């Protein structure tokens, strides 16, 4: 009454408690949140500023 | 409905205990202002519970500064004088001037005015610190001066702060040894690097930070094998920065409490920077809560962090959590040689001399040549003789 | 359901309720021999 969501985070999913997951009360999914692949690290040097200083081309490189 | 209590008071007993001193201290406080300013003061705060600007008006009165005005005393009879002299402190201070508690101060300028009034109780003497002001906005630009003050006023001081078991320890430091920026010895194109962020936190404008939308906070970690000098390096670094400086000094008493304290006390000398010498000794309980401060989700702006360690293995397990790791090795030559300059071999010693030494002592540590220095210049102090070929040949030995 | 659920705990029987919930709530499907072979493998 009415509702927590919970959101938890680690970088150690080993050290984690099994008791936590996948049970619908306590963490249902557990999602990876990994490296960028190219399209992304190039979509988060767009949005950080790179393009402020370098060229299209620079910033593809 | 009935009433149990049907005693009726005189008036006399609707009398408030304490008051008829305190509301007659007060009147007295504010006609004294008008005679002496010809406006009236209003209390903002009967027993102010905030310190700072109230250690500002102590710095003030006892360093003979115009701006705050002696107005009153409040008993004849209790302290007209006092003195700084405390005997707990490192530094003793013999400074004698006026009272502090007893008195009446106001900066007529800045519209606010102080008043200590003593009293008796359980039986020392303690004190109501009263807060006056002529008006709102006069009291708001007061406060919001008070941390420009505090601020220019560390960048002449270091802080440090020892953890205990209580909570940490800050005590403040004269800096009886300024340090150019020609005197960091270090290799020269990572003291480039570095000084890129220094320059622009502490010594520019600070519009980068908006220009290009950049977290205004750094944290640097300093490593390499024992005896590198690491800490003589930060501290000399810390020293070339016109900004506060605290240094944090971790001990067995440290916890998630103090971190929070210390981090808490630096950020009011924003821009600062924080000194965190062997973050290596920190307790392994508190590691993982001392990592999300500097980069979690409520981490804060404000401080430039710089840590030594030897042991980069435990305090980063990610390598990387601080924004670089710069390694510190021993001195190649001409680092031993600017060391030599600097630190004055050349009251005893030749340029070819200063040369020659710098050659041999291949492997040394800044503070073997700095054992060498002390026992060279005694043997020069000594013997009318240095023979630091003889000692250099004889320390690697 | 009750003669596929071999080896189930009283959770696995709930787990698999609220699964089997949604699907009958969101795709007006249960699929339930479905979910219990998918939650035994």
């Amino acid at each position: 009454k009415e509702g927590l969501f919970l959101i938890g985070t680690t970088n150690y999913p080993e050290e984690i408690d099994p008791g936590l997951m996948n049970r619908a009360g306590r963490f249902d999914r557990a999602y990876e949140i990994g490296l960028p692949d190219e399209e992304l690290r190039l979509e988060y040097m767009k949005m950080r500023g790179f393009g402020i200083f370098l060229s299209e081309g620079e910033i593809k490189n | 409905i009935p009433f149990i209590y049907q005693y009726e008071e005189k008036e006399n007993e609707r009398a408030a205990a304490g008051y008829g001193t305190f509301g007659y201290l007060i009147t007295r406080i504010e006609e004294t202002l008008y005679d002496q300013y010809g406006v009236f003061y209003e209390l903002y705060a009967s027993d102010d519970p905030n310190t700072e600007y109230w250690e500002l008006l102590v710095e003030d009165v006892r360093s003979g500064s115009l701006e705050p005005e002696h107005v009153a005393y409040i008993f004849e009879k209790l302290e007209k004088k006092t003195f700084a002299y405390d005997e707990d402190e490192k530094e003793p201070d013999y400074t004698v001037h006026k009272s502090i508690r007893n008195s009446v101060y106001a900066y007529p300028e800045k519209g606010v005015a102080f008043a200590r009034i003593p009293y008796f109780q359980d039986g020392s003497i303690m004190s109501f610190d009263c807060l006056f002001a002529v008006n709102d906005e006069k009291m708001r630009a007061f406060l919001e001066g008070v941390r420009p003050r505090l601020w220019e006023k560390s960048k002449r001081k270091v802080t440090v702060f020892t953890d205990g078991d209580g909570g940490t320890s800050r005590e403040q430091e004269a800096i009886v040894r300024e340090v150019q920026r020609s005197q960091v010895i270090m290799n020269p194109l990572l003291k480039k690097e570095i000084y890129r962020s220094i320059d622009q936190f502490f010594h520019s404008d600070k519009s980068f930070y908006q220009t290009y939308d950049i977290p205004y906070k750094r944290g640097i970690l300093l490593y390499g094998p024992p005896g590198n000098g690491k800490t003589t390096l930060v501290k000399s670094i810390a020293g070339s920065i016109d900004a506060p400086v605290a240094y944090w000094q971790i001990t067995e008493f440290t916890s998630s409490e103090t971190i929070e304290e210390v981090f808490q006390a630096a950020r009011r000398l924003a821009p600062a920077v924080l000194v965190i010498e062997d973050i290596d000794s920190m307790p392994e309980d508190v590691r993982s809560f001392f990592l999300n401060t500097l980069d979690g989700a409520t981490s804060k702006e404000g401080l430039f962090l710089i840590g030594t360690t030897n042991y980069p293995e435990e305090i980063d397990p990610g390598l990387g959590r601080f924004d670089r790791a710069y390694e510190i090795g021993l001195p190649d030559e001409e680092l031993r040689l600017e060391y030599m300059k600097m630190r004055g071999f050349g009251i005893f010693l030749s340029e070819g001399e200063i040369k020659n030494a710098a050659k041999l002592t291949e492997g040394f540590s800044f503070a073997q040549l700095g054992e060498l220095y002390v026992s060279s210049a005694l043997q020069w102090h000594q013997e009318g003789n240095h023979h630091i070929e003889t000692m250099v040949k004889d320390m690697t030995g």
